[PDB]
């Protein structure tokens, strides 16, 4: 919009807060195609809302215990989501109801997430393992002894020929979709928790998020830290971060101090930092199109935020 | 869950 593309700073301004989670939300994610907002949360639903109005939609629902995490598929048919209850479900967004119970890990279900070509699903759970899913058979491909200990995020790359992996046991993995194989290992002379962890939008690097207050930039090829980016509380929770590129181009990420802040991508300088919430901001969103950021807190709070800029 | 420690 008004501002650059490559603006100064932004100016980022709260337009609605969404309330109807009856606990702690732990995530939030724009359809592909920016028309919705999904929510996952403690008190065992996903919602659904308007991305650019607020409005409530629907409520799905079905798992037993906590939903720790909710994605989209690329057509933004469908969603996945990790629950405590040990399952993942394939979720049709239009129809509300589960299509798939995914069954297999044997601890909490902390993260998933679809391939481009949305046939399959990653997982990530607390019993260390990565499985890979087929989504029309719902039947588990493979199970990858990825880490040893919980696994924090499993995100695909833009043609999912690779997957990577965070876990609590310091380390980032990716892998090989096809063989399973472990392709490489980023790796730190202290080995904090490592808590996030994506692929960039053109895959040549991985933004990893670790205990230590601190958030990195990857260049995965040749397993090098770029960036490293401060100045926010991030200890105790896995706060997802995301890469803002419709407008200028920044690292956005939730916090410990109940803000949101946002980062020059190049000069790893806060630019803004979102204020609003009155607990820990465990999960960002930024929309595929417009400047739009969602950001939800813990159960201190318990609601969702979308701010606007030019 | 995600949302405790």
């Amino acid at each position: 919009g008004p501002l650059g593309s490559t603006p100064v700073k932004p100016n980022y301004a709260l337009k609605f807060t969404l309330a109807g989670h009856t606990k702690a939300v732990s995530s939030v994610k724009f359809s592909p195609n920016g028309e919705w907002l999904a929510s996952s949360s403690a008190d065992k639903l996903i919602k659904i809302w308007g991305a650019y109005d607020g409005k409530f939609e629907k409520t799905i629902s079905g798992h037993k215990l906590g939903i720790s995490d909710v994605a989209w598929s690329s057509d933004s048919n469908l969603l996945v989501s990790a629950s405590d209850d040990k399952t993942l479900k394939i979720w049709d967004v239009s129809s509300g109801k589960c299509l798939k119970t995914l069954k297999g890990h044997s601890n909490y279900v902390f993260c998933c997430n679809f391939n481009p070509q949305s046939n399959l699903i990653v997982s990530g759970s607390f019993d260390e393992s990565v499985r890979i899913w087929d989504v029309k058979t719902g039947k588990c491909l493979k199970t990858l002894p990825a880490h040893s200990d919980p696994v924090s995020a499993v995100h695909f790359n833009r043609d999912g020929s690779l997957i990577v992996s965070s876990s609590y046991d310091g380390l980032c993995r990716i892998w090989d979709t096809a063989s399973g194989q472990c392709l490489k290992t980023l790796i730190d002379d202290d080995n904090p928790p490592v808590s996030f962890v994506k692929f960039s939008p053109n895959g040549k690097y991985i933004l990893a998020a670790t205990l230590d207050n601190t958030l990195k930039l990857w260049d995965y090829s040749k397993g090098k830290c770029l960036k490293t980016y401060t100045g926010h509380k991030n200890e105790k929770y896995c706060i997802f971060a995301n890469f803002s590129v419709t407008g200028g181009k920044w690292i956005v990420s939730g916090s410990e101090d109940n803000l949101v802040y946002i980062w020059n991508l190049q000069t790893k300088e806060i630019v803004q930092k979102l204020q609003g919430h009155t607990d820990v901001v465990i999960s960002t969103a930024c929309h595929p199109t417009e400047n739009i950021i969602a950001s939800a807190a813990l159960e201190n709070d318990k609601t969702i935020k979308l701010w606007k800029s030019d | 869950a995600r949302t405790k420690q």
